[PDB]
């Protein structure tokens, strides 16, 4: 549950889709110095792993997770690269075991009551709620946390500065994942000041 | 029910064994594992053979990392034939996992490459031990 | 189908979250004398078990179910207390299996085609559709009952007097669960006159 | 691979609910001569089996699938009748396994990340996305294809000429299923001229 | 009857097993067949030897496709000696069917070349098993 | 394992065996299947009995299609008693799958009807072999 | 110390077994019961014979309900001879309880008729097992 | 080798045996053949059974021609069950070749019909003896 | 316990001798809509079994017993027809034993102290007191309930509106059986208005 | 393959056995169950011991309900030592399920409390029989 | 060459076993250890006895934490006699490590107290197993 | 059955002798776009195998056969290259057997009654009649189809636009093979316009 404490403090986790792994270095520097020392690096590119390895070297105290983890092989790659937890879009009990066996923390995605119960049955309580807006948004979140007092959620998908407060107002929401402050377009274009501005702005917003 | 030997070296610059071990335990919950570490790549063949013959391993992973010089190239060639000869004497597979240092462009890549090759080959062992048919299906596969 | 026939007649099932178990007595009296002799008591708290026992003693012919049943242990507690069926927010085949073994009927929650098929495969046909509004509402209900001619649904979640008629107009909907006429705020404040009026109003509305 | 290519070319698949099997003959003639030589015949009734057989005889080169396939017995009935693939509204791995054993391709329905992962784990990549509008529409489609680069989707449920372009604009969408041009009301009333008009209009719209 | 083992790989980019199997069944009505697939070309020698020694094959076809680099060249040389050593230990032929990727000018050619080489060698097995004299008559080619 | 015999004819105008075979392999992956084809429906009883007694089948499906004339009607009655007698001699079920040609209104229906009856009966075999309790439940069932 | 087998079907539209079971347990409390359900009436003879021969039943009740068509009539005749032949092979009674659907004027009557028959025949089993003389006394009885 | 028995009658009005004999010798030149002639069609069953049991025939052709009256119809039905029972007692096929006199419109047709039916059934015997697979294929057509 | 409670509420049980089973439908309708949803159908004729079956179908919540049950075979017939208890005019321990074995409750008739003790010894406490008037009436009832504090009685035989109050005034009397409001003469003559009047009148009398 | 004995009393005012039985059958599909009822709580120890020794039970649940007086308190203490002594003589667990009447505030609570305590302890038996490691984890909790 | 059993509970609110385990491994490099956890303190005596008798432990540590009520006080007294009786039956020490909840003033103290008592007693086991003489020396000390 | 139907529709099959395999691409394009999507590629040239492979890639729906198939090895080469049938100039039962074993359909050449009977005995009914003109032309064709009602013929050899109609007028003739529209001279000289003209002209002639 160490992860829970860090998430609860951060309130927002950058979800990063990187093209060139080298780009994680300036990106991580901007995130950390603007008050957001966390990153979930998605396995949407062959490079992400190198990105985790470079980021862990450059920002040793950063909270680094790997996302889009669909199987135990990828979970292992992420663990060996230096991630301390993995996350997946949905819930695959085969992936969850594999993570138990290789020894890394998994926060799997759910979006309905049945999948929550499946996760609870495997001993998991911190779950990603994805895709958050497309699955019904805050109304859905309230419907899940209501019957399931033990769960803690990380809503991701369609989260923006205009709607994040509503999610964070729910006690069982730990933090939300967001791509907007690390959008690939901004990274590709080297818009470092803007990334810095978006990061400072969200940190001030959620942790006033 | 099944048993695997893993032989690695102190010479290598990346720990390849841990990831291979983790992979196999992940795929088979109950598989037995035995490890021996030797100094160099030329010490691999006999250690591999003893594990097959004296420790009752069904299969072995031989993990090494040849250096960059045209002399480490000769050492690995020597070590590879040894591995093949050890296999032919015992009627048992040794999966050779050699990651030459010339294949990566820096150390970060080499750590990545060695770990990945180890894991993939660990998956190949699983299939050879338990699911040969999948392999048969993937014939001609990229 | 005894369970169904009663639901089909009632059309609306009060979903009750009780704080003090003793409160179930006046609540049940008001429900029954205003034409709604049914209650699904949610396992929010240990108070739920005592509430079922008190209600069954006070209102012997009342239809009493237990809700938020996440495992067989709770299903047993509910059975021993006097509930005649249990309801779960989602579908856990382990819970369904346990209920079969201990011998109490379960109406599990579903909200998509895959979970419906999972339930059908275990021989269930009466299912709770939850959370009804957040999962897509009447449009979703029509999409489930369409391919699955055997199912009968109890939509719950966001049901109000302003939208219940639309759900009841679907032939395969038996009844809807509703909290509004038994809202904890009303019970906590002893607003018995208002609970009665809401109960009378809905009974008149659905069973004109 | 053949089916994927045919779907990609067609872009729209008529989803047919037939009352009298004989009606499939004039319906198929109108579909084929107006540029849409495809049909998914739903197993609403045992009567469809005959419809598939009649259609395959009358329109030998038509792409014919069977829909609402809930078990392997129905998949076999469809195969023997002459369908070349089956479709299910949700994902039942028991049905998928049965189809593998009897030797007919299945395109199962999914509507969330967990069900997608379940399908991928069984080696499936072409999936029906159902019910498309009620599950969150294009926003949901974008959320699934995003993490899962291998999937290809056939959205069905609430698709109309007014919204189909938005779905087809997503590269991983192969085609959408639609009932509007073959609505049972039109067939029952013998409105063949209208069916022909709707078919020509959609063909021109998607394949300009 | 007479039994043949066929060992191929997942590494190879053309399925050569289908090409021969069909050839031999065509030439012999009931000759038996046993298949094992290994990951790579260096895994061929022992699989071949086990088929000869533990599955009672009279002969084996070893099918592989070396890559293009001067390192796949070394792998195949290593694999070829292995094949020869397996033959000398068991007093049984292993017909080596290696199609290097450098021998074709595109993929269409490589599919063609690998399939043809496999088939011909499959015919060579037939003769070795059943009609040796026909080989001798073909002393000069 | 469990062994099923399937006996069909050349006389029949619809292949009933393939669908029954597919059904059972679908229901249970492990089950053994043995097929014999005889010319006519009157040749069914002994072929069925030999499969039960000499090929070690636990159960047999006897598939046939009586013609339309009042003489094919007599042939099927003759063939049905034979089937019953073969069952009583061997203490083993033979599931009779007869589809009379008079039951369908054209050939399309008859192909449909014969295939469906075969499949369902194939499901009945599964239950008789593996899940008799399920059968017990359906009592009084349509 | 006395054993009875009860064989019924899924085809039948009324559960006949429960009432027969209840009757016998009511008349005798040290009576063993064994049940097998088969799909149809033509599957009754062998199931009945196996219960007599392999499950050590002293007697069997064979419960079925022929349909209305002149073809279900032939099926029941076939099934009745089978029952008689099974009895003659094993030197043991099978009490045939067939309720044709043509005998009742609606479903309420058919439920009534089938249950009543079953019960009375269950009483007949009791006498055959325990009270042969009571039966003798009923000779010439209506 | 394979031994076939052919049983015919003096009652029949067309010699059916010669053409069947010629057919089989044509298909399998070294086939052994044994003939017995009985007076009538009701004498066929035992003669057939003795040939199977005491003369070591692998299979028998039973050739007869029922007359026209509704009493010869009963005789043939009687004779057909007999044939089936003889088959079930011996675990061996008897191919029934009955040509009713009602099936032809004059004597020329009846000579033709009886000879043709005999020949084609003779071909069926060869398949049953030597080539079952061909039979298996013909299940579809008819 | 359920039957005792229903009897205590009803106070009067129609004892029905039906000639034509079909007649139970209008009779039951008149009884139920006039406030007396109970019937003891006597096995006076073979037609009664059908009458119980028709009545249970037509009036599912009706309390239906079978009367004149002299043996276990008849008790079974009544159970299978849908009766929930049987009644006998006298006490036959063989019948009581059979009812225990087949699993239906019996309320046997008694009319003296010895038969009461016989019933008590078999674990029965709810007994019919028959024939009530001919056996000594209220004076006899008082003499039985006096020594036997555990018994509860249903007096039947000669009960009329002019004497029923005297019986009901005895605390251990649960209800009385009466034929007058369902007399065969009235049923035979289709005097439905008079049956309705007699039923309303007695309901008002006993449950004012 | 595992047998549990359940010993309860007529003295107790709540049926504790049915819920414990239901729990274990739910947890284990085929676990064997044997029941003996004794009059009082002091009759529990020997009945428990006979079930362990003469009926081959692997474990026993001893269910009782001490009354309210300081004399029923002594009876239960007496009965508890007996239970411990029976366990030490046979090298087998007896899970003691005693619900004192003083622990509930009315009868509704006592029915609730006794049923719940029985069920959980029934779950404890499951773990002791089948999943000791799970029990090991809860240490400290 | 010496083995110790450690029995603890799920009831206890502090994990006492880990610190005792760490202590003994620290004092003896190769001493063996076996753990069993029971639900409550009354389940301690038999688990302790089985470890001594069936798992060949030379000694056992029995770890528990009585609650605060005068009823948990009785439970612990009951559990303590049990422990003594188990010792006298097997001629082997069980070191009782009970930390009552009443002895600490908050949870921080109770975690501290329980861990310390466990450790010290773990040291006492070491001496009993290996160095009795030190103990003899220490007689008459706080 | 598929091949017979395709031949019957085409009526004329280009018989192609290619020198450079690459030439099959423009040749196939011209054939297909001018209405003749079929080709029999003769095994005279070393590159024919490559030609079949290139053509199948370039024109996936083309009917592609291989000709001059004298043994099973060549039949296999053709099958692996993507041909769906093989043709031989004469009838070699060893070749026919080999094709049966490797699993590709063969249409062998015959030119007299004895060879027809040889083919019929091996279960073949679709036969090439070659060389058609040199063997006696239409008079010979009429003499073969006359006694052999089951055969269907593909006459090849000396067929031209001036004589093809006479062959096609015989019902048992399915199609004729012709080289004139794909003559090597035209291909060698890149006379694509003339090939297109000859192809359009023959398609119009036979399928008016």
């Amino acid at each position: 549950s160490t992860i829970n404490n860090q998430l609860k403090a951060l309130k927002v986790i950058p979800v990063i889709a990187i093209d060139n792994a080298e780009d994680i270095i300036p990106l991580g520097k901007v995130l950390a110095e603007n008050g957001l020392p966390a990153a979930e690096i998605t396995f949407r590119s062959s490079a992400a792993v190198k990105a985790i390895m470079l980021l862990r070297s450059a920002q040793p105290e950063m909270l680094i997770g790997a996302g889009t983890i669909l199987n135990g092989v990828q979970a292992l790659a992420a663990k060996e690269a230096g991630a301390t937890f993995v996350v997946s879009p949905g819930f695959n009990p085969n992936t969850v075991r594999a993570c138990q066996i290789i020894g890394i923390d998994i926060v799997p995605g759910v979006n309905n009551p049945s999948t929550v119960e499946a996760a609870l049955e495997m001993g998991l309580t911190t779950l990603k709620f994805f895709p958050a807006e497309a699955s019904g948004g805050i109304s859905m979140v309230k419907s899940l946390v209501g019957p399931y007092g033990d769960i803690r959620l990380m809503p991701t998908g369609g989260i923006t500065p205009s709607n994040i407060d509503n999610y964070l107002a729910i006690p069982q929401v730990l933090a939300c994942g967001g791509t907007w402050m690390v959008d690939k377009k901004l990274v590709t274009n080297g818009e470092w000041d803007e990334i810095a501005r978006l990061t400072r702005e969200i940190v001030e917003q959620v942790n006033p | 029910t099944k048993k695997v030997g893993i032989v690695d070296t102190t010479f290598a610059r990346v720990d390849m064994a841990s990831a291979a071990i983790l992979t196999l335990k992940m795929e088979s919950p109950n598989i037995k594992i035995i490890r021996k570490t030797v100094p160099g790549i030329k010490d691999l063949p006999v250690a591999c053979k003893k594990l097959l013959e004296e420790e009752g391993c069904d299969i072995v992973m031989a993990l090494g990392m040849p250096g960059k010089a045209e002399k480490d190239k000769v050492c690995a060639h020597e070590a590879s034939l040894g591995l093949m000869l050890a296999q032919l004497m015992t009627n048992k597979h040794i999966i050779e996992v050699f990651v030459h240092e010339d294949e990566a462009k820096d150390d970060a890549e080499l750590k990545i490459l060695a770990a990945r090759r180890a894991i993939e080959h660990a998956l190949n062992v699983y299939y050879l031990l338990f699911k040969p048919e999948y392999l048969t299906r993937m014939a001609g596969k990229g």
